[PDB]
């Protein structure tokens, strides 16, 4: 099984961890997220692990940022995606099992790496029980956005903000 | 300050509890599931459209594990809901992310616990700034 | 297997279910509080001697926040109680110091995520080995 | 103010985190947890800053392990002290206001930095308010154990158990 | 201007503190060494580099290792390379104003990080200044390899050897 | 044990000295610069193929920066040549690279360290078992 | 055998991996520099490791900065002491045998940890080879500075100093 | 800008290597051995008589190993002495220590990479503000 992995700035470490679990683990993964910890921006690397599952280079994939929500949230604004944000083991086995959740987001910066060691094993070991019940929520989640051709799989996407940064429109 | 909430058959309960807290601290409650929703997907698509369409910045969604209505209404464009179990994140995404609303697990969160991340996130306002990129990055997507 | 539970006023709405629960599972359950307790020392010291005396090695205390049941309980010697709000400690406390009961707090965990942290505490066994010595010296201590 | 903190090998980073932000907030820091990461024993530590706060060297004290429910139960079980062993705001708060806990206990390999950091902050930001109801509940608490002088101020009560463990009679 | 980087897993975290730095100064990244500290590779990094800066992707590469004996030996065997290994400040500016070497390697377990930012920096500061003396050195190392086809632009060239990898051939 | 030592103008000196060092410790040395090369790539050169068609396992290139001498050799296929400058390296590179070759640089290395740099290499074997592949992947390469 | 180490706040992580190792190889370990990354003195901690030496509670010390410069100088501004700056084995093995050192100082940001580890080990294991000429030396060296009883194990020495930087008299 | 040399019969050769260098590029030097000193503790104590009476503010010793020169130097009271063997050091400890001297064993450092650290260290001015504490520290001490 393939295993997309991303993250922002300010968890690289808790990835580098979690990457060195899922080889260990007989996994094979596919970096996306940044690989330093300069600091950089949450959407991108999420995106990049949406595709990866979306279109078959990955099985599920796993984004994780401060808290979670920015690269999660990205993760699950695309085609074919349903992003779980679960910082604990009961939910993300809910994720799996109940919405066929297939890309997982957690905060590396407040939980601790032994409990989202445990949230991916459980996330993985996880399978999705098909019923009447959960695949009419499923459906109606993967038909809430429109999809939209000029994101999908364009990796020129965010170069207009990227730009503006880079030209300090982005100040504090 | 307003706030709008929401919840299905799972959150309700607690829903209740905080309209009531909201209620007795001086806060102007939008509740757009007075009775519960059909399932996570209505209520937080109810109260995301509630919110797009006011001049509130602030929600709370409630349902049994609150990854439900996060994943669901995170689909909407220029919708961003965090699912939030902690005191850190409650405060953290709003600060950083503008987090239009949170979504809160009944079955993963207990009632103390809840009142205090609400709390911290309805006390918190986005920073903005350089933050702006990421929240531009985001409502561009679908 | 054995489990010994109690709880207080705030703890026991819980403890039921999971008493509830337990049963369902094919567990022995004591409960010392069939009603509950005055405050949470007294549910939790009524616990730990319960244990101490008993061949059972699980037990869970319930009341509000957890905390409280572990720091009384914790104060008897030879007991080891732990304060479980998360999946990893759930079994990593009985793993290495053979917690002899955790303390669930019923105002900060929600139902779903109490089962799933009592059944790993269930499911998990003491590792000894050179684990020994810090339950040694715990023993030690008052 | 004076806090002292104290871990095992297992959070000493995390402890090092604590102890700078502390200073950056004004405290003074004994530190009396262990300061690397070679194999050690919880309860020597959690000790060392129970006593430190007992005996009115420091005011309060944090104590880390892994999943803190060792050193914060180490911490415990000393005359005087009222340990709690807290993983989230709400509770550490409680704590404070509710039991006048002196020592807070903190699992550092379950709880991410930041959130640590937001612990540790709320906890000392509290205050205790007396109240008939709690103030009950405190003097049970602090007459449950019974009071051993031969543990009191006594930093070779696990002197045993050292010799045990380097003659190797704890292998696994 | 571009610099691609890469390292083993013995020294991600010195890699990590570079790339930052290069960032900070302007520079363009292109991180191929590994991502995560998993057992890995050298030669394979090595290899990458190597091929962004022979085909033009990159203008110079930076490749770390324990020692960096073996990454650095890699990349310079490699069409179009001139591979200087360089633990002192001192040689790494004579590799560039002398040999024009386009690839410089660091051990990053032997060298400190702030002496690793200062060899950088006087390596990427220095500027190659033609002489017939080293005009004929750097001739003679150009063509004293045998071009292969087969390795040139092969990202699988080392597949056979991961394949007996995956299959306990080299076991210790 | 065999050793090949080779210098240029630059590194004569020290080798010169080596040489007198390697003879007094009962080695076998195979010098292929009796007189200074032209350059270190011809020294470096030199000792490559001496080396590669002799039964010895062991080799030092001497030169003023070490740099040259292996960026040099190391072209050369299934040569493997370490620039040392320190005493880590001196016995790292022989354990997991075998390294067939060291490069002493007499601007960068004093005589003194060089002595003990290249002792912890001559008293170095290589260790083989996994590091093999690294090893394999090198001697593929041009 | 009791080694006394320590350390400023520039090389703690360097200090944590050396006192581990040491303890691995058996020795006893006397923490007293730095604990955590908080800014600090140097020769507050060269001056405790140098007296554990000098008062024979330890047997030999070790101590650390960014370039070992500050804090062995210290360490070497003390009666009793022989402090030895040296980034590399060959002159820490020089330093044991011929200068009977008995303080090994060493420049944490600037010598990678794989190294420093060698230093430590060889400056350990190396003893020292009395000579009438390197007793000459020696003598001559304990005979240089006059001896200052208000210094001599005086754990106040640097009070006055650290009063003026809690006042911003140290500003940049 | 002046600089203050001296060497024992170890490192003479190098340190007379540096005077021509040094005198060659507009530099005062300041000689304390014409002839080489007894052994490392006179050269090194006459290099810091001779700077902490001057208006110097930088000065070389040259001997064996380096480590020698320092650690008589630096019992002298006021006088901080940095042994360097690379080009980190040759300039932070003048930045930050504002080191009085540099102490480099020709048996270590080779030549070339010797007029790097040199030429570093004395290119490199104090900093002086919080750095400052540190000095007035090591003044104090004997
Ligand atoms: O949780 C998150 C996003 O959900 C954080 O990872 C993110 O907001 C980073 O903090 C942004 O980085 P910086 O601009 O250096 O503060
Ligand atoms: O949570 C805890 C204790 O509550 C852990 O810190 C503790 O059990 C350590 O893991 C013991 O260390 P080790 O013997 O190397 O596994
Ligand atoms: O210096 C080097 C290579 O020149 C080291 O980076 C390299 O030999 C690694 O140690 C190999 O890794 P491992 O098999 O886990 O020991
Ligand atoms: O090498 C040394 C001292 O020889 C350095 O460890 C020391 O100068 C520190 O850098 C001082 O700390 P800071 O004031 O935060 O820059």
């Amino acid at each position: 099984m393939i295993i997309a992995i991303g993250n922002d700035h300010i968890v690289t470490m808790q990835k580098i961890e979690i990457s060195n679990m899922l080889k260990d683990m007989g996994y094979t993964v596919i970096d996306e997220g940044t690989y330093d910890t300069h600091r950089t921006h949450y959407p991108i690397y999420g995106k990049k692990v949406a595709e990866d599952v979306a279109d078959g280079r990955a099985d599920l994939g796993i984004v994780m940022c401060g808290t979670g929500i920015g690269i999660s949230t990205a993760a699950d604004k695309n085609e074919g995606i349903r992003a779980a944000m679960c910082d604990d083991v009961t939910s993300a086995v809910y994720a799996r099992e109940q919405l066929n959740a297939n890309v997982l987001g957690i905060g590396g910066a407040v939980v601790g790496v032994h409990l989202i060691q445990d949230i991916v094993k459980a996330y993985l070991d996880a399978t999705y029980k098909e019923t009447p019940e959960n695949k009419k929520l499923i459906d109606k989640i993967d038909n809430i956005a429109k999809p939209n051709p000029d994101q999908k799989d364009n990796p020129h996407f965010f170069d207009a903000e990227l730009e503006k940064w880079a030209e300090g429109v982005y100040h504090d | 300050m307003d706030v709008i909430i929401g919840a299905d058959k799972d959150g309700f309960a607690m829903k209740e509890q905080v309209k009531k807290y909201l209620e007795e601290h001086q806060y102007r409650v939008a509740d757009v599931t007075p009775e519960p929703a059909e399932d996570f997907v209505e209520s937080s698509l109810a109260v995301t459209k509630k919110l797009l369409n006011s001049d509130a910045h602030k929600a709370i969604m409630f349902d049994r594990y609150g990854v439900g209505s996060a994943m669901a209404s995170n689909k909407v464009k220029g919708m961003v809901t965090a699912v939030v179990e902690e005191e850190n994140t409650a405060h953290m995404t709003a600060e950083h992310n503008g987090a239009k609303a949170i979504a809160i697990g009944t079955g993963i969160t207990g009632y103390d616990r809840a009142l205090v991340i609400i709390q911290r996130y309805l006390d918190t306002e986005y920073a903005g700034g350089r933050h702006q990129i990421r929240l531009d990055m985001l409502e561009k997507m679908i």
